[PDB]
RNA sequence: UAGCUAGUAGGUGGGGUAACGGCUCACCUAGGCGACGAUCCCUAGCUGGUCUGAGAGGAUGACCAGCCACACUGGAACUGA
RNA sequence: CCCGCAGAAGAAGCACCGGCUAACUCCGUGCCAGCAGCCGCGGUAAUACGGAGGGUGCAAGCGUUAAUCGGAAUUACUGGGCGUAAAGCGCACGCAGGCGGUUUGUUAAGUCAGAUGUGAAAUCCCCGGGCUCAACCUGGGAACUGCAUCUGAUACUGGCAAG
């Protein structure tokens, strides 16, 4: 989007869900992939790819399990016009765990789960779940 | 040497004196946009050798007249 | 709404008038009960009521209504204003306590006694 | 404190035998349970969502003789603990001394127990105790003192006692008339038909 | 002129004293500097009656305060005891 | 074996030329204590009867519920018809801390100890059913688990 | 309450205080402050804390303690660490 | 504080009872006297006023008034809205401001981690301890969610440079 180019993914992952389609499209970025990363390792999504050299684009293939979707609701929270960080201890447990986060730590992008093991908050990135 | 507040110097006209501004977040309180509060603070320059507009390097001094307790140790920038 | 807008001027507190304006934190106020009325209530109701101006002490002047099992007060007795609005008189919003200042209290009566100036009927 | 009680009106309207009086009264034998407590007889009663939480909170309260400051600061000190609030409730007014006098079988009713602690008679760890609230640490040894002994009461109220049912949670010497509140009570064996989550959600509001 | 006198704590009937370690211009129960033990005059061990920190009352004394009157006996009523 | 309890009453009316009718409304709550739930709303002309018909339109929409051992999964939140619900759940011994049409569905299903509250319009119609709607969409682990890599 | 400010902002020198400093004097520069709210008006001692609240917050600041300010109203200074 | 001497000997009220709310019957009154926090009562029984009996609740107290927060998500950061319920400026342009696609390098300001000081004592909480219990006092801890300094990280945000 024209400025927020993460909570437009996550708008891409939950309206291209209601719909019910198999795969998603949309331009691609380094910390787009970085969530695709921790989104498909958690079981959220089946996989991706991204293709391209002027306009690479990220094509998530998006999972369900019934009718319904494995992806319940995504929450963008760090929204650039208030950004939002939180520590290693304050960190957000998403449905009191069941469903996971995902937060920008100086050692990376990954969960919360993760990220409250090594010790080291982070950028909330967005709830998943 | 304490912090050395980087600031940009607003105003050198005024003799052997700078005003420079030093530019901070801080998250707003009860809100929690990181909002954008300067600190204008005067600083005296001894030979008036430093334009508008470079960073600068300042420190605190003991009072050197009323309101102006500052003084830079080192400029890092050049006005244009 | 948007957190920027909130920040260049803060969500305001809303303000609420106080219901006894002539108490002002006192509890009790004083009186002259300068003289008496007996006006009407509204028109769902009837059975025109007791009411007299007060003198309170600080200077303003305001309708208290005398309520118990009948009346005993004069045009000069100093009274104890209340708070404690009446709903039928348009504006009678203190209520005269009973029995305290030289106001008597109530003839014959035995059951929420406190609520007015009798005291303990041998029993 | 105590205000000398509603006698057995008291006990009609909860229903269940709350132990005012304590002999051959548990069958009627003048007692008239449940005719009426007054001016109706047997009126229904349509008791609200709240009601049923008042009867229950007075149906305990008025077992022991405890009062709405104390209730509620049993309740505060109940509920700032560690576990289920209603237990920590039954457990805390278990311990009271004026409740285990009566438990250990000393007295008759809770009523006896509450006059005999308040006459000196009752003596715990050695030093006499007469106030009906002090909360009896475990592994306590309740006595009555050498003049209290022999004095009416203890000898026949606790004859009164070996047809009812021993609480396990404190053992009975009654053939020296002293005893030990071993261990703290649990509501297990705490044998009532007692809801704890009613009377938390009253106080909860 | 700091002192190492005490400040009266305890509840009515029973009073309860905090070692502290002032200056002698506050009042005994205003300002002070260090708290270095209590003193419980009650007796009859029920526990404890001073616990004194022995080694930050040598370290002002020796660094020139005024080591007060009770307390002067509260030092070796601990050092005579132990 | 299933508990039921009712919710409330009203006394609608209906202009005719004539007259004007009245009815009378009884919306229930039905379950067990293991997460069932057929709440029910029922219209007659007298109560008893009504609520008969609401016990019956009760004891089937039993739309599962997830109860965890006594309280809930995760703190759901729901919304019918202007009336948004917040749960979650508690601690054990920590009773039913719900409002009023909460009370009766949260302690027919089968729950224990959980903490609530209610936004919108209070109207005990719809809250039955924001509740509801949010119990149904409980997530267990088992099965949240289940439609991915556990 | 949208402009305020001439010892007013800075610099030379004197002079001044335990001490830096327009702290004061002569002189020169013509600045400084203000939408990130100056100046003006009204109210108010400030804090640890208190109450309330699930909490964020709200409201307060009697008691106890830390700081401040005053001592019939208004000027001044002496004595002295 | 303990011990002796008496005798139940000296020690119970207050509000409330129509719904909200635990707790109703009888009589007098007859839109009158009156009540009332709200709904609302009183014009021929009135469980709503006044009295009696009875019950309920609290108890050396118990009621009323005042004041604060709550409930009030009713100033909504957590946590609201703007077609018709209150609410989109008549419409544009635009300075300041607020936000900002994408890759690499750099910095390390935001951020994050760790560390060091400091955050008075008492308050608050926790495990205790002493007052026959409790209020109360008290030891030790925790806590004081902050600030400043230092050392790391470098994903995200900002700077600078190249696209």
């Amino acid at each position: 989007s024209m400025q927020d180019p993460i909570a437009d993914m996550l708008t891409r992952i939950r309206n291209g869900q209601a719909a019910n389609k198999a795969a998603v499209t949309m331009p691609s970025s380094k910390l787009k992939v970085a969530i695709a990363n921790v989104l498909k390792e958690e079981g959220f999504i089946e996989d991706f790819k991204v293709e391209g050299d002027t306009k690479p684009e990220l094509e998530l293939t998006l999972k369900y399990f019934q009718g319904k979707a494995v992806v319940e609701s995504i929450q963008r929270v760090s929204r650039p016009g208030l950004r939002i960080y939180k520590r290693k201890d304050e960190l957000p447990k998403v449905m009191a765990g069941l469903g996971i986060a995902v937060v920008s730590t100086s050692k990376g992008v990954m969960t919360d789960r993760a990220a409250r093991q090594a010790g080291l908050g982070g950028e909330i990135i967005c709830y998943v779940a | 040497k304490i912090r050395t507040l980087q600031g940009r110097v607003v105003s050198d006209k005024m003799e052997k004196s700078i005003v420079v501004a030093i530019e901070r977040f801080v998250k707003h309180p009860i809100y929690g946009k990181f909002i954008k509060r300067t600190t204008k603070l005067h600083v005296h320059d001894e030979n008036n050798e430093c334009g508008i507009g470079d960073v600068v390097e300042i420190r605190e001094c003991r009072p050197l007249s009323k309101t102006k307790s500052w003084t830079l140790v080192r400029v890092v920038e050049k006005a244009v | 709404a948007t957190v920027n807008q909130l920040v260049r001027k803060p969500r305001a507190r809303k303000v609420a008038k106080s219901n006894v304006p002539a108490l002002e934190a006192c509890p009790q106020k004083r009186g002259v009960c300068t003289r008496v009325y007996t006006t009407t209530p509204k028109k769902p109701n009837s059975a025109l009521r007791k009411v007299c101006r007060v003198r309170l002490t600080n200077g303003f002047e305001v309708t208290s209504y005398i309520g118990g099992e009948g009346h005993n007060l004069q045009e000069h007795s100093v009274i104890l204003i209340r708070g404690g609005r009446v709903k039928d008189l348009p504006g009678v919003r203190y209520h005269t306590v009973r029995g305290a200042l030289d106001c008597s209290g109530v003839k014959d009566r035995k059951q929420a006694r406190s609520k007015y100036g009798v005291k303990r009927p041998k029993a | 404190a105590r205000y000398l009680g509603p006698k057995l009106k008291l006990s009609r309207r909860e229903g269940t035998d709350l132990f005012l009086k304590s002999g051959v009264r548990a069958i009627d034998t003048k007692c008239k349970i449940e005719q009426a407590p007054g001016q109706h007889g047997a009126r229904k009663p349509r008791l609200s969502d709240y009601g049923v939480q008042l009867r229950e909170k007075q149906k305990v309260r008025r077992i022991y003789g405890v009062l709405e400051r104390q209730f509620r600061n049993y309740y505060k000190e109940a509920a700032r603990l560690k576990g289920n609030t209603g237990e920590n409730l039954l457990a805390l007014l278990e311990g009271r001394l004026d409740n285990v006098v009566y438990r250990m079988g000393f007295g008759a009713t809770r009523a006896e127990a509450r006059q005999l602690v308040s006459h000196k008679a009752i003596m715990v760890n050695g030093r006499v105790v007469n106030i009906a609230s002090y909360q009896v640490s475990p592994n306590d040894v309740v006595s009555i003192r050498e003049k209290a002994k022999k004095q009416s009461r203890v000898k026949a109220a606790l004859e009164l006692a070996e047809q009812r049912e021993k609480p396990t949670w404190l053992e009975v010497d009654a053939g020296k008339m002293e005893g030990t509140f071993k261990r703290k009570p649990e509501r297990s064996d705490l044998s009532a038909d007692i809801n704890e989550h009613l009377i938390v959600e009253l106080y909860s509001k | 002129m700091v002192t190492i006198r005490l400040a009266r704590h305890g509840a009515k009937k029973r009073p309860f004293y905090q070692v502290v370690v002032a200056d002698s211009r506050n009042a005994r129960n205003g300002r002070f500097i260090e708290r270095v033990g209590f003193f419980n005059p009650i007796a009859s061990e029920k526990e404890e009656g001073t616990r004194l920190d022995l080694d930050r009352i040598a370290h002002w004394v020796g660094q020139g305060a005024t080591i007060s009157d009770r307390v002067a006996a509260l030092i070796k009523e601990v050092n005579k005891a132990a | 074996e299933l508990q039921e309890k009712l919710i409330a009453v009203n006394r609608v009316s209906k202009t005719v030329k004539g007259g004007r009718i009245f009815s009378f409304t009884a919306l229930t709550v039905v379950g067990d204590g293991n997460g069932r739930v057929g709440f029910g709303y029922g219209k007659a002309r007298e109560v008893p009867a009504a609520i008969q018909k609401a016990m019956e339109k009760a004891r089937r929409n039993m739309i599962n519920v997830a109860l965890n051992n006594g309280t809930l999964q995760h703190p759901v939140k729901g919304v019918h018809t202007g009336s948004r619900v917040f749960m979650q759940p508690a601690s054990e011994g920590t009773g039913i801390i719900a409002g009023g049409a909460m009370r009766a569905v949260l302690e027919v299903a089968g729950v224990h100890n959980v903490l609530a509250k209610a936004y919108g319009s209070t109207n005990p119609i719809n809250v039955v059913r924001a509740t509801i709607d949010g119990l149904e969409n409980m997530n267990s682990p088992e099965m949240v688990a289940a439609k991915r890599g556990k």
